[PDB]
RNA sequence: AGGCGUCGAAGCCCGGCCUCCGGGUCGGGUGGAGCCGUCCAUGAGACACCGCCCACUCCCCGCUGUGUGGCUAACCCCCGAAAGGGGGGACAGCGGUAGGUGGGCAGUUUGGCUGGGGCGGCACGCCUCCGAAAAGGUAUCGGAGGCGCCCUAAGGUCGGCUCAGGCGGGUCAGGAAUCCGCCGUAGAGUGCAAGGGCAAAAGCCGGCCUGACUGGACCCGUAACAGAGGCGGGUCCAGCCCCGAAAGGGUGGCCUAGCGAACCCCUGUGCCUCCCCGGUGGGGGCCAGGGAUGACAGAAAAGCUACCCUGGGGAUAACAGAGUCGUCUCGGGCGAGAGCCCAUAUCGACCCCGAGGCUUGCUACCUCGCUGUCGGCUCUUCCCAUCCUGGCCCUGCAGCAGGGGCCAAGGGUGGGGGUGUUCACCCAUUAAAGGGGAACGUGAGCUGGGUUUAGACCGUCGUGAGACAGGUCGGAUGCUA
RNA sequence: CACAGGUCCCAGCUAGCCCGAAAGGGUUUGUACUGGGGCCGACGCCUGCCCAGUGCCGGUAUGUGAAGCCCGGGUACAACCGGGUGAAGCACCGGUAAACGGCGGGGGUAACUAUAACCCUCUUAAGGUAGCGAAAUUCCUUGUCGGUUAAAUGCCGACCU
RNA sequence: CAGUUCGCUCCCGUGACCCCGGGCUAGGGGUGAAAGGCCAAUCGAGGCCGGAGAUAGCUGGUUCCCGCCGAAUCAUCCCGCAGGAUGGCCUCCCCGGAGGUAGGCGGUGGGGUAGAGCACUGAUUGGAGGUGCAGGGGGCGAAAGCCCCCGGCCUCCUGUCAAACUCCGAACCCACCGCCGCCGUAGAUGGGGGGAGUAGGGUGGCGGUGUAAGCCGUCCACCGAGAGGGGAACAACCCAG
RNA sequence: GGUUGCACCGUCCGUCUUGAAACACGGGGCAGGGAGUUCGCGGCCGUGGCGAGGUUAAGGGGGUUAAGCCCCGUAGCCGC
RNA sequence: GGGGGACCCUGAGUACCGUCGGUUGGAUAUCCGGCGGGAAGCUGGGAGGCAUCGGCUCCCAACCCUAAAUACGUCCCGAG
C-alpha cells in the first residue's frame, strides 16, 4: 500500500488543520534503568529455574502501522486513529 | 542409574582393592644417601616368585 | 604577492638513504651575486614565506600490557625420625568471578474433541447458503463453500454517461482489432467466498480533497429470552476541515469475515510525584498509539513401559448376551435367453418381494469390588432347510443309473496324514461317511498344543529407551457341597 | 550370561580411569609382556565398498565470541549508551568405520517371437563383494521341483521371485 | 508335613567344586558369569520412626418426628469434557402501592415452511421451424469457394424436477392495540436481600443423519421425583393426581 | 394380647444410576463406639442498648473462699 | 567545687565502595557472608529509604557488663 509523505491534518496543538509530516515509530531495546528491567535483572541472579516465559516464534504474520505525525509550524507529533495492517508501506511523495 | 564397574572401584571395597599381604614387599632402591659417591658391595641369597609382579623377586 | 641573499645562490663534481629509479631531499668542495612567481594553465595554486595537521614510516625517554628465553626466594613433589639434600617453578595447586560443554545427576511437561482409544481430521477463532420446522432460538467427526488480506485509491464529495449479450452495415480486418445504427430490467460491474442492495447509481469517465481527524454521550450484537472482560457496529453534540450554487453528504471500503487479556516494554504528549528542605542526573504515575498468545476468553513444554503401580469406570473397547440384518445361509414373483421345434426335463440373465439369526459387520442396552479364552477328550439333549435308511411325483425316466421336487427327524452319519487348529485338502473303506442350537453346550470334568505377562533369538522400523493383528524356544490350571 | 582366543581405544607415572563437600583416597607393596575402557566369542577359510550424515581426534589464518581492560559520550561522581582487544566453544579445514550406521534407483543391449545381462549412461558418499538363502529372517505361502507316507500346512535336498 | 514341601525320574560329583568360624562393602547406595537378579518371607530403588491428620475433580459412609412450598441435566467461559464460574429453574424474609396477562374475539403489521409452479438459477425425453455459428465428417477445390450428414444456439409443441430455485402461497407463530375472561389492596406485576440444588437424563410425536438399531436437536405431555384402578406381569400406554 | 386358618393383595433393605427383585455394589446375629467441630476475616438476617455519636483493648483500683461482682481506662477502630 | 587555655587523646584490613551467593516487605532504598580495593582519625566522622551538591536536624561505630516487667513446666498447692 502507498501512503502520502505528507498530509494537512487537524493539529491538537495549533488548533487548525496544518501539513503534517508522516514517520514511522522505530522499536528501541528495553531500558535497563526502567523498574521492570531491574526486577527482572534483580530475580534472574541466584539459583533457580528460569522465573518468566520464554515465546518462541510467536508473531503475527503482518503487524500494524505506528505512525507519528509531525506538525510542519509547531514541530510536535501526535498519533492518529487506530493502525492498521499490511506488509507493503510505500512512503510516496506530495 | 546405577553405577559402572569404575565407578564402584574407585571406593577401594575389598571387591576391588588388592590383597598386598600375599605379596614380598616392594622393591624399591637402598636410599640415595648409600649409593651416592660410594658402591656398595651385595649378595644374592634367595630367588623366588612374587604372587603379583609378574617377575621373579631376588634377596 | 611577494621571499631569501657576505643574517651567502645558481651551474658543474662525489657519497648515504627513502623511493610510483616520477624525481624530491641531504654531509663535502671548485663556486663569488643572484633564483623562483605576479603571469597563465589546473574542479581546487605555488617547491614565495608563515600555521595546525592529513595517510605510511624511523627513533630518544616514561608508562602500559601481550609473547618468548632465562633465574630463584614464594609455592608443589621426592629420600630421610629429623637436621639437611634432590626435582619442578611464578607454572601448577588453591580462593573469587565470567563463557562454553554437560541425560553423569535432578524437577517437570508432553492439551482437548472423538459413534472406545490411536492414526487421521479440526466440527479448537471468524463470514455467507441450506439443516432450521414462513417471529426468535435450535445440535451432531451434519451438507456446499470462504477468511487470517488488499486499496492515497478500490477512501470523501460534485458534475456528466450507461452495462453484458445480440441483429444489420462498413478497406485492409478474418470468429475476434477500431467504427455507424437498432434491440437490450441489468442477462454487466460493484477488489476477493456467498447472500442481500444498487440504472439520470452504489456501475464506467473526470474535477477538487484526506471525515481513514480531535474531545465526548448514549444504544444494539458477539452472549435472543438471560449474566460479560475484550471486540465489532449504530444514533448524536462540539472543534477543525473537504466537496457543492444549494440542499445535502463525509468518524474508511454499499451491509454482513480479514483478528486478541494481565504483567512488562517502545513511541507521542502535557502534567503530578520520589521519605527534613532546595537544584541536578535518573526513576515512578495519568492519557493516547504499538510489539501476542491460530489450543485464537491467552501454560514457556518430547517419548517407552510386555518390570509397571494407585483411584475409578460397564459414563467406554476385546470374548459372551441383547437390538438390527447392510453382509451371510435359504426361499419366492415375471420370463429374455439356452435347450434339434418346446420359457418351465434342466438352467433362469436384468429387475422385484421375503424367511432365519447358523458368517461378518454396526449400536453401546446389562456385566469391569473379576461371569476364567480357541482347539481337543468325556457326556447329555434338541431343530430340519433330509447325507444314508422308509414311501412317492415329473423327466430330454428303454434297463442299470442320473437330474429336479414332495412326506418323513425312529435309527445311522465311522477310521486315518500333514497342521493347535475350527475349517479346508488328501487316503482306504462305507448305505451315507448332512449342516446346525444348547453362555460360539460342557475347565467347582479333564488336557494345555495356540492366544495373552514376566526370560531370550532373528527380520524391519526408531538417534534412543523400545515396538511389530512378523516369526521362534521356555513358561502355574486352587475346592472339606 | 560367562569362558579361553581375536581385535580396537587411553596412559611414561605429579600418567590414564574412578570415589568424595574437602581433606585425602581405589587401581598401588603396581610401571607398557603393565593399569584402565569397548565390542566379537574354541577351532578352519575369510572379513569387500563407502568419511556426505552423527560421533570422536588434530589444525585453526579468518568470522563470531562473556567478564575484565582501553577509548569517546553522559553523569560537578556513578548508573547508562557506542566502539577496540578478547580464551574456550561454534563456523571452516583434515584424519578416522574390528567408531554409530549405509551399501538403492532408473534408460537400456547378444545367433527367435524366449527370459536374463558379459557391457554402456545418469543417479547419491557407494551401491551388497566371498558366502549363505521360503532361513529361529519369506507377507503372498501349504512358493515350485525331488526323497520320506496309501494319504505330508511336517522334516530333508534343490531353484532364487 | 511345608507363607515352595514329598515321591519317582534326572544332572554335577578333583574342581570356575561343597560347607563351617572370623571380617569388610549400606539405600539412588552395595553387590551382580547381567536374570532388573540379590541385599533377613519386602526390591524398576530395603526396613523403621518423623514431615503426616500429604493430596485427588476419584470410591464409600453421614444418626429423631410431623407440617408448608418444591426443581434441574441447558445457554456462555474455563488444559474445559467424571470438575468449576456467570445465567436459567426452587425456597425464605422484606419494601412499594394499582395494576397484570397463561386463554379467547376483532383489528394494525411481520413471515416464505407445507402445497404448488417454471417467471430467475440449475436440471430433463422426443418432434417441428430458424440460424454458419471460429463445431466435426464427407463431396469440393489454385484457392476464391459452395453441395449434404452431424455438433451447437434460438422459438414452439410434447413428457418430467429441485434442502442449498421461486411469478405465487397456506395452516400456523410472533409484536402491538380495544374488549371479554381470570388474577390483585387479605398487596399482584415489579424491586432489594439470605440459602440452595441442578452441568449424564429416559419414554412419547416432529426435523437432519443412518440399511436398521442407533446418534444429534426440537415439543413439555408422562417416569425421573407419583400413589390408586387396568392392559397377564411392564417406567413411559389408558382412567387418575 | 399369643398362635394359626381363609379371601385378596404384596418380587427384601441402603446405594450410584435414565432405569434395581436384579445374573450391579454393600448386607450370619447381638451389644457398645462412630462421622458440619474451633479460630481469623467478610456478606446477611432475629433481637437488645446508645444514638451524630457508638464502643472499648492492654491494663488499673475496690471487694471476695475464688478467675465471679463493682468502678475507672479515649490508645485505637468505625461513622460524621 | 567552679572558671580559661595556646598543648594531648578519643577503638583499622575497620567504616565504606565494586562484585557474587543467601536472607528480607525492604522495593535502584533490609541484613549476613565470600572475593578484589580501602580512608579521615578532633583543623575529625556518621545518619536523615536511588545517586551527588548545598542548607538544616540528630548522633559519635568498628571494646565489655547489666536486675524487673517475658517464655516453659519433667514437679507442687488450688479449681473445674
Ligand atoms: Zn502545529
Amino acid at each position: 500500500m502507498k501512503y502520502p509523505k505528507q498530509i494537512r491534518t487537524y493539529c491538537p496543538f495549533c488548533k487548525k488543520h496544518t501539513i503534517h509530516k508522516v514517520e514511522r515509530v522505530k522499536k528501541r531495546p528495553r531500558s535497563e534503568l526502567s523498574a521492570g528491567q531491574r526486577r527482572f535483572r534483580r530475580i534472574l541472579k541466584g539459583y533457580g529455574g528460569f522465573p518468566r516465559p520464554k515465546p518462541e516464534g510467536r508473531e503475527k504474520p503482518v503487524k500494524k502501522l505506528d505512525l507519528r505525525f509531525r506538525c510542519t509550524e509547531c514541530g510536535k507529533a501526535h498519533t492518529r486513529g487506530r493502525g492498521f495492517r499490511v506488509k507493503k508501506f510505500e512512503l510516496v511523495e506530495g | 542409574g546405577k553405577s559402572l564397574i569404575q565407578q564402584r572401584r574407585g571406593k577401594g571395597s575389598p571387591t576391588f582393592k588388592s590383597p598386598s599381604h600375599r605379596f614380598r614387599g616392594a622393591v624399591k632402591y637402598i636410599p640415595l644417601n648409600y649409593t651416592q659417591e660410594k658402591t656398595l658391595r651385595g649378595v644374592v641369597e634367595e630367588i623366588m616368585h612374587d604372587p603379583g609382579r609378574t617377575a621373579p623377586v631376588a634377596r
